């Protein structure tokens, strides 16, 4: 929840659209459209069928995390 | 004789006096609660009806009155969607404008701004959009006014009165006794020719004498106000034989068999309707009526007072060979004595063919612009998938019940159950290692060419444009189907289903039917879904197989079905019981029906549902990406994932804003449920022993001590409260989706 | 002895990389840094600290790595 | 006529006699095969094994590999059959060293000298059916396009 | 003592039967003598009908042939099972009823053992006895 | 830029506290 | 009215879900004649 | 303490400790716990009659 | 072995004896109690810590205990 908070206000004020943040952190909804849907394209483009750029390794590392998370369980 | 009716007369009086006592069914309960731990024993054991007694002739009547119970519950649901679709529906500018009306059958009243889910549906209508596809089943059947839905909707009603009136007539009044029960072959050819065969023969004669007619006028452009009422078409023998000639030969040909006259309303002509998209409704007729001859025909197998029949005793036990021991004897003891096998078979089948309806009722779409609703497809799939699995798994936990107790030894020596009980080290370990191997050479596949195109090594992969794993066995089956009319069904004008091969069957410029080819992608995900199956398959049947003894356990039996362990001693034997085995399972089960619908919904979205446009080419929802990115879990997550609930996320302000608010519930309910999962009870029971403290230093304790749930009861509240989670995101997820795009 | 003379352009490299399970593109899409071999783009903020501190080329960044070998032994 | 029986007439051991475990065909094949067949020293048992897996382990890694679409892929195949016949020695090595005490007795397989003698013998063996199936490979030009050559 | 040539019930063998470890271990037998021919269940999994007299059988585990006994002495009133255990070497050691008498019952010469002179909450705390091979009893 | 020469020194005085560390760990064996 | 009925209405689960009605019903009409209420008036 | 009192627990590892039950039999005999109390509430193990000494009841 | 204890607070009524699987519990003479007998564990190298003789004892917080400790063959329940 803290790092969730401090990267979304971060992000939102070092993009110049603070009031996205401002108007979106007052519901659920907010934070999972505007921080983590919106910011995932990059990552999750990493790899595609078009191609790869240097993000990719964390394009694995992040699909790695949700592997080996949901194995704790 | 010896299929006769024997009643006991008055057994139960009829009283509020138990009413007024909760926990009379159980010696046990009936004391009175100490522990808030009785409430939840209550009830979780109240319908458990051979727990409470030793007679099987009361836990039968119990069973018949719960399920006409039951009955009535279904038939007051369904006066209540016909009443519901009468009054608050769309269904005439539906029925006027099938392919732009959306179907709606839920209005909402204004209180908070919910109003805003009666969105704009057509027709002049606001109200909540509906899939269930009630619209088409109607309009297939000929209704073509709201006063006949009234009527069926008093229908309805009048059944469930009746069955509820039957429960309470055959538990109080006059209760069957077990000799009554424990006819099979009497229940087999009356439930065969009668239940079975007679409704399809009286369904067939509605289709012949009402669909057909009002649904060639529907099809052919007339409005549904001028359509003559289905009793003209019964009196009125004219005006059927404009439509169907062979009407004015009358009954002559079917007794004189000369049935090919009957060749225009009595087809085999498969295929679509091309105006509506659905199957020809005379195929269905034929379909139906063939059913009922063939069910008469079975209903008359069985052996009865007369004479004449086959002994189910004498089958089971002539069926024996050298392999196998005394074969299939004492079989019929079992299904005869025990409820639990009977309900572990009947879950199994209803399962099995729950799944079967899903998938042939999407390949063949058989209602009239039932194809070109998108969302009605999807729900009826997913939800005919849940169910089929919820009630496999239910079988196999009920022939796990039933194995820890009505199982008797000495009665079961050297047959079919015995034998397995012998092997089931060979059988757990074989299924266990076809498990691994199934595991590593599926989704190993998908890690693979998760780094591969992670490593820039888009040649080095399995698709279609890298090293292939081409689907021969099912695109040869294709082949064969859609070769089938003609060269070996040559009484077929078309292929049973498009989806075999052939032409584009589009309905208002949106496809109803095309050809659904087999790559790379579709035989890593088929093998998926075999790995999966597998895996549930070795959860339940180990669980079944080891429910009443084991190398660790010798005296499981004796601890009973459901219990959550037998101490932290042999290092630890939690979850060792066959009910923890259901509860894994579950899980396992929701896995696999998750992947399926996944796959379901990616492969119609972007390779079958679509808008046709001018020189024939099909543009897809989602354009085609399945063969591209469904190889990775990368494209599951992107394209799939994250790409489709774009909808359900943007819904806010929208008439589809319930489903987002459904879809953050149900991520938080799912949550919720881990605190069960993760954690034990005494943590909770120290805690609730502070909070007891706090209550007692304002002299406000309870009588009702407080405990901690059980660790069965932990076990339980977290997987209902994660399958309502995961079923509830999928299904919101699902339908803001497809409202959206189709 | 790039990212001192250009701290807010020039990007960081953490370390470089050797992994023979890549392909070409992978090898490609990770030159940066205004190097001619695979790096990683470092998010440790070393470059800063070690800056500001008064390091300014590669010598004493080698030194300190010597002594603190040395008292590490 | 009952084909299931218990296993060695004891019906409380942990197995069954059947058809699949127990027939005159299985007894054979099992008997016959270099694990078990009587007047072979461990050595000579290690050589035909690993010749066996040693010969067959080339193929996948010539047809798979990395190196598949170059024209160096037999020699890479071979190369990395080789190294994965070098770790199961050390398998093998260390197995022996951790399974068994030193005694007289060498020739049976589970003794120390035994398991060092089977371990020489597959080592050896491996070597020589890699390199058997490399110069086969190598010189059939069938066996280097896998049957399409004749197409 | 253990007589060998006991005869057996009649099983058609199964999966769950003893493994290596009962031969290289150590092994359980537990004779009764039944009434009648008589179909039990095995505690490995399985029906066996027991002979009519006496009756030997093999297992791997104590609690195994503990359960057949209380299966036995619960569904046919036998009550005369004797339990031993078998080493490889072939020294029998007799385990059930130890004294002949069933452990439930008072039987003169049997000593207490692990018996504690006070309640459980008289036991110390683990300050006094850490770094001390002071039981934690007193 | 760094020469071969010193990255052999840094090599060298890793050994040296890889034999040191070696040592604690026997030291720490007992 | 049969005391053994009224005993039964009586139980906890039936008077548990007229109550939270009863409740829900107050809040629901209070909603819908006094829509929109963020704060008390001043 | 006699038949019939009510008196408190003072035995620290008890579920009833410094909670009320009643004294159901006092045996005479040399027994260390020779006070039975029956309490209102039952334990975790669903009992509610204990055994104690006399210095582990306290009249009330 | 795992160790198995058995205090003062103990009213003889066999019941741990009763549900003990392994036979490691028996019944000794004693005069601490009206029933004139404690139990006692001269066997406890055969306890698999099942705890099933904690389940049954009868007296407010247990008078027979069970402590987990080093494990062994019998002691992990191992049938091989
Ligand atoms: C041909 C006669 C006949 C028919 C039609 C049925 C029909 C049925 N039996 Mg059944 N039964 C029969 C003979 C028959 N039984 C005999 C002879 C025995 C004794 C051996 C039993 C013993 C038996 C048991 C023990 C149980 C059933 C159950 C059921 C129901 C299954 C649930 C279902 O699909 O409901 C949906 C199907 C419907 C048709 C819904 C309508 C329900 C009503 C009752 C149908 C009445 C049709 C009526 C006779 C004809 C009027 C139609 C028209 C002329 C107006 C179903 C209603 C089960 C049940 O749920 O019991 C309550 C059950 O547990 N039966
Ligand atoms: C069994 C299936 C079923 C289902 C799921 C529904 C569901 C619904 N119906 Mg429906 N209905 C059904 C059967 C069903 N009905 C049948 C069989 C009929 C024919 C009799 C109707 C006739 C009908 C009408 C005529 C209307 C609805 C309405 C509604 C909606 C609101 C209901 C409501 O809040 O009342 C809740 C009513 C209560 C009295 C609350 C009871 C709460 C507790 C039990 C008692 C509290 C007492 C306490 C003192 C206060 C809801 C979507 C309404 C609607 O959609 O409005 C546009 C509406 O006007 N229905
Ligand atoms: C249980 C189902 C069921 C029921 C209740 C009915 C009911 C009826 N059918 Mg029907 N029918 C059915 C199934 C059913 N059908 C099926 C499955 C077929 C296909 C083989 C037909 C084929 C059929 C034909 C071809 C005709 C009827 C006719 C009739 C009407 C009887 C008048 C008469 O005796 O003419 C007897 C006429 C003679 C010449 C003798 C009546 C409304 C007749 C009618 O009035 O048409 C509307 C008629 O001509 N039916
Ligand atoms: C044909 C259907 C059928 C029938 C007749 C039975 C009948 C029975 N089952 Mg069975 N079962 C079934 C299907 C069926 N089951 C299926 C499909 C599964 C798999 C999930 C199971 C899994 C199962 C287990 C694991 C167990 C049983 C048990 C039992 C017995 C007692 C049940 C009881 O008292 O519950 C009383 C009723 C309840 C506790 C109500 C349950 C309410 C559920 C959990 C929540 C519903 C959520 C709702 C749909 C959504 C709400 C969300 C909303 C708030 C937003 C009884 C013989 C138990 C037993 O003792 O057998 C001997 C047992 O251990 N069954
Ligand atoms: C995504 C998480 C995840 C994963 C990977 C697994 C994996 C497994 N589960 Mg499990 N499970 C999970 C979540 C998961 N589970 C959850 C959440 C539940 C909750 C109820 C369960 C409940 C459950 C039950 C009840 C059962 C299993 C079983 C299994 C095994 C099936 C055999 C198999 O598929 O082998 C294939 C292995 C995999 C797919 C794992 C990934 C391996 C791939 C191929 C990559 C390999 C890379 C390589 C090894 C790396 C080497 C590097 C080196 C440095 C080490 C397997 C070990 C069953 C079992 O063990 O029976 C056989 C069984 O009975 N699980
Ligand atoms: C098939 C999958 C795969 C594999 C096997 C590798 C292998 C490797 N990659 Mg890699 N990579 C892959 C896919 C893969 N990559 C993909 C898909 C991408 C995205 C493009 C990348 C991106 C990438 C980058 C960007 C980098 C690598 C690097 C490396 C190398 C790390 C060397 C190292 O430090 O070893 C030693 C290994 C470790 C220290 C990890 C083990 C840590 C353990 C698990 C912790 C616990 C230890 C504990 C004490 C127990 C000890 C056990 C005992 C036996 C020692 C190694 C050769 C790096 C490199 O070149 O460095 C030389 C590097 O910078 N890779
Ligand atoms: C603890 C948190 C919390 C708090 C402080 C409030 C407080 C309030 N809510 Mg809210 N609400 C909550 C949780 C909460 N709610 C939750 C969890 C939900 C989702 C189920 C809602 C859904 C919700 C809706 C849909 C509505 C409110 C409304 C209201 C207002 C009450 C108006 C009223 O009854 O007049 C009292 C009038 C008298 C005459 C007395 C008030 C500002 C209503 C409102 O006016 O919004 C501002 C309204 O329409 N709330
Ligand atoms: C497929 C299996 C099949 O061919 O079964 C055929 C065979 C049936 O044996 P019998 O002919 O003895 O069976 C007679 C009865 O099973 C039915 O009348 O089954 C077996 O041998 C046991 C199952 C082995 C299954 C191995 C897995
Ligand atoms: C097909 C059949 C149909 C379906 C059913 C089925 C039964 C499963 C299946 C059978 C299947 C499978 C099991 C087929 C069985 C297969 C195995 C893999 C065949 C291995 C053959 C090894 C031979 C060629 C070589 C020895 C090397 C020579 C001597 C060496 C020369 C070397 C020596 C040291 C001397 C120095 C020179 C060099 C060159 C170094
Ligand atoms: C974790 C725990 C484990 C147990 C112990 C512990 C202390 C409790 C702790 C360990 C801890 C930490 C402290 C362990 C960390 C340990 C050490 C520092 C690991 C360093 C290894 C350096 C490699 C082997 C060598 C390069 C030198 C080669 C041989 C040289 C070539 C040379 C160059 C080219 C120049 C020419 C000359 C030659 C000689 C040829
Ligand atoms: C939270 C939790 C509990 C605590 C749950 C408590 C004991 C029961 C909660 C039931 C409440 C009282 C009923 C529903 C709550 C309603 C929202 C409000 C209460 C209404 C009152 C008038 C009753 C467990 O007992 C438990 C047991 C085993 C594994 C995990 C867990 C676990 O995670
Ligand atoms: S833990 Fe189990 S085996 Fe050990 S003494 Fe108690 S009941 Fe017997
Ligand atoms: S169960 Fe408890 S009270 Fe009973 S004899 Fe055993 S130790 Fe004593």
């Amino acid at each position: 929840w803290v790092t969730f908070y401090w990267h979304w206000k971060h992000v939102t004020i070092w993009q110049g659209n603070a009031g996205q943040f401002n108007e979106s952190s007052t519901y659920i909804m907010g934070w999972l459209r505007d921080y983590l849907w919106l910011n995932s394209s990059p990552l999750i483009n990493g790899y595609n069928p078009f191609g790869m750029n240097s993000l990719s390794v964390w394009s694995w590392m992040f699909l790695f995390g949700h592997l080996i998370w949901a194995t704790g369980f | 004789k010896k299929v006769s009716i024997t009643v006991d007369r008055d057994p139960v009086a009829t009283s509020f006096e138990k009413w007024a006592q909760p926990g009379h069914f159980s010696r046990t309960l009936a004391k009175g609660p100490k522990t808030t731990t009785w409430i939840w024993n209550l009830h979780a054991d109240v319908h458990d009806f051979d727990s409470h007694t030793n007679s099987l002739e009361d836990i039968s009547r119990k069973i018949f009155s719960a399920h006409f119970g039951q009955l009535s519950i279904i038939f007051l649901w369904l006066s209540g969607m016909y009443f519901h679709g009468a009054r608050f529906s769309n269904y005439s500018a539906w029925l006027s404008n099938p392919t732009a009306v959306k179907p709606s059958a839920q209005v909402v009243w204004p209180i908070v701004g919910q109003e805003i889910l009666n969105g704009d549906v057509g027709g002049g209508f606001q109200g909540v959009q509906v899939t269930s596809g009630f619209f088409q089943i109607w309009r297939a059947s000929g209704i073509t006014s709201e006063v006949e839905l009234y009527w069926c909707a008093l229908a309805g009603l009048l059944m469930s009165g009746l069955m509820i009136f039957a429960g309470w007539f055959h538990y109080h009044k006059a209760a069957p006794k077990l000799e009554w029960f424990q006819n099979a072959e009497s229940m087999l050819n009356h439930h065969l020719s009668g239940l079975l065969g007679l409704g399809c023969l009286s369904w067939a004669g509605h289709q012949i004498h009402i669909s057909l007619p009002v649904n060639k006028l529907l099809d052919a452009g007339v409005a549904p106000q001028e359509i003559p009422l289905p009793h003209e078409f019964l009196v009125n023998r004219d005006l059927m034989a404009q439509l169907y000639p062979s009407f004015s030969k009358g009954l002559v040909p079917f007794f004189t068999l000369n049935w090919s006259e009957y060749s225009d309303f009595l087809t085999f002509k498969g295929g679509l309707n091309p105006v509506t998209g659905g199957l020809w409704l005379s195929d269905t007729a034929h379909h139906h009526l063939a059913l009922a001859v063939l069910f008469i025909v079975a209903g008359h197998m069985y052996r009865t007072n007369w004479g004449i029949g086959h002994s189910m005793k004498e089958i089971l036990e002539a069926h024996k060979g050298p392999f196998t021991g005394e074969g299939h004897k004492g079989l019929y003891e079992i299904l005869t004595t025990s409820w639990h096998a009977q309900l572990a078979i009947n879950l199994a089948m209803m399962g099995s063919v729950s799944i079967i309806v899903a998938h042939h009722m999407y390949a063949m779409p058989p209602y009239p612009y039932i194809a070109t609703d998108y969302p009605t497809q999807l729900s009826i799939f997913t939800h005919h998938m849940w169910i089929g699995g919820f009630c496999v798994v239910g079988g196999a936990a009920h022939a796990g019940i039933f194995m820890v107790r009505d199982y008797n030894p000495a009665q079961n020596y050297n047959n079919l159950l015995d034998r397995v009980i012998r092997h089931r080290d060979a059988i757990i370990s074989h299924l266990n290692w076809i498990c691994i191997f199934l595991g590593f050479h599926s989704f190993g596949l998908y890690i693979h060419n998760d780094t591969m195109r992670a490593l820039g090594r888009t040649q080095d992969m399995f698709s279609d444009t890298a090293i292939q794993l081409k689907p021969v066995f099912a695109q040869w089956v294709q082949s064969i189907h859609t070769l089938a009319p003609g060269n070996t069904t040559p009484n077929a004008l078309a292929t049973a289903s498009y989806a075999f091969g052939g032409d584009v069957v589009a309905v208002g410029n949106k496809v109803a039917m095309m050809p659904i080819s087999l790559g790379t992608a579709d035989f890593m995900v088929h093998h998926i879904h075999a790995f999966t199956i597998h895996v549930t398959v070795l959860i339940l049947l180990k669980g079944v197989l080891f429910s009443r003894n084991s190398r660790l356990i010798p005296d499981k039996a004796n601890l009973g079905f459901r219990f959550p362990c037998d101490g932290p001693g042999r290092g630890g034997t939690c979850q060792s019981s066959a009910w923890d085995s259901v509860f894994l399972g579950l899980f396992w089960m929701y896995n696999c029906i998750s992947v399926v619908i996944f796959h379901f919904s990616w492969k119609m979205q972007s390779d079958v549902w679509g808008t046709v446009q001018a020189d024939g080419t099909v543009t897809h929802i989602t354009g085609g990406n399945f063969a591209q990115s469904a190889i990775t879990i990368n494209g599951w997550l992107r394209d799939f994932l994250w790409a489709q609930a774009s909808q359900v996320i943007q819904s806010y302000g929208s008439a589809l804003s319930a489903y987002g608010l459904i879809f953050l519930g149900a991520h938080f309910i799912w949550a919720f449920s881990l605190m069960f999962l993760f954690s034990g009870r005494g943590y909770w029971q120290e805690l609730i022993e502070s909070i007891v403290w706090a209550h007692n230093k304002l002299n406000v304790a309870p009588a009702i001590q407080p405990r901690a749930l059980s660790i069965t009861q932990g076990r339980a509240v977290g997987l209902a409260h994660y399958l309502l989670g995961g079923i509830g995101t999928t299904w919101a997820f699902f339908l803001a989706r497809i409202i959206s795009v189709g | 002895e790039q990212w001192v003379l250009n701290p807010l352009k020039v990007k960081p490299i953490a370390h470089a990389i050797w992994d023979p399970h890549f392909g070409q593109p992978a090898v490609k899409a990770f030159t940066k840094g205004g190097v001619s071999y695979p790096v990683n783009i470092a998010t440790s903020g070393v470059y800063h600290w070690w800056y500001t501190i008064g390091m300014r080329s590669n010598t004493d960044l080698y030194a300190g790595s010597l002594f603190l070998l040395f008292l590490a032994g | 006529s009952q084909f299931i029986k218990p296993y060695n007439d004891d019906p409380f051991v942990g197995n069954l006699a059947t058809p699949v475990s127990t027939s005159s065909f299985t007894k054979s094949l099992l008997s016959n095969l270099p694990a078990y067949r009587a007047g072979l020293s461990p050595l000579l048992r290690g050589v035909e094994i690993g010749l066996t897996h040693g010969y067959f382990l080339v193929g996948p890694f010539y047809k798979l590999g990395p190196l598949r679409n170059s024209d160096v892929a037999l020699l890479s195949g071979f190369f990395s059959a080789l190294g994965l016949i070098i770790i199961l020695v050390a398998c093998l090595t260390i197995y022996g060293v951790v399974s068994f005490e030193e005694t007289e007795a060498k020739d049976q397989l589970q003794t120390a000298k035994g398991w060092r003698q089977f371990t020489s013998g597959w080592l050896v063996g491996s070597v020589g059916g890699a390199s058997f199936a490399y110069i086969l490979i190598s010189n059939i030009p069938f066996l280097q396009t896998a049957g399409m050559s004749m197409l | 003592t253990l007589n060998l040539q006991i005869p057996s019930p009649t099983f058609e063998g199964s999966t769950g039967g003893w493994l290596r470890a009962a031969e290289v271990e150590e092994k359980y037998a537990i004779t009764w003598t039944s009434p009648k021919e008589q179909v039990f269940e095995m505690p490995t999994g399985g029906a066996a009908i027991m002979r009519q007299g006496e009756n030997l059988l093999y297992l791997a585990r104590k609690e195994q042939c503990l359960a057949l006994a209380t299966q036995v002495k619960n569904s046919f009133k036998i009550t005369d099972y004797k339990v031993y255990r078998i080493f490889p070497s072939g020294e029998v050691q007799y385990l059930h009823p130890k004294d002949g008498v069933f452990p439930e019952k008072v039987n003169a010469g049997r000593v207490g053992v692990g018996n504690v002179s006070h309640s459980i909450g008289k036991n110390l705390n683990p300050a006094q006895i850490k770094f001390t091979s002071k039981s934690f009893n007193g | 830029m760094i020469s071969d020469t010193q990255i052999f020194i840094a090599l060298i005085l890793a050994l040296v506290s890889l034999v040191l560390a070696i040592r604690l760990g026997r030291a720490l064996y007992q | 009215m049969d005391s053994n009925f009224l005993k039964y209405l009586s139980t906890a689960p039936v008077l548990f879900t007229v109550w939270l009605s009863f409740t829900a019903s107050f809040i629901i009409e209070a909603n819908r004649f006094f829509p929109d209420m963020l704060y008390f008036p001043m | 303490v006699k038949r019939g009192s009510k008196v408190r627990i003072l035995r620290k590892e008890s579920y009833w400790y410094q909670d009320i039950g009643t004294v159901a039999t006092i045996d005479t005999s040399g027994i260390r716990y020779p006070v039975v109390v029956r309490f209102e509430k039952v334990s975790y193990s669903g009992v509610n009659t204990n055994n104690f000494s006399l210095d582990e009841v306290v009249e009330v | 072995s795992h160790s198995v204890k058995v205090y003062d607070t103990c009213i003889g009524c066999t019941q741990c004896v009763r549900a003990c699987p392994c036979d490691v519990l028996e019944m000794v003479s004693w005069d601490g109690c009206k029933a004139g007998q404690i139990a006692s564990a001269p066997r406890t190298e055969d306890c698999i810590g099942c705890k099933r003789c904690e389940t049954a004892c009868p007296t407010d917080f247990l008078s027979v205990r069970v402590y987990l400790g080093g494990e062994t063959t019998r002691s992990m329940g191992l049938a091989y």
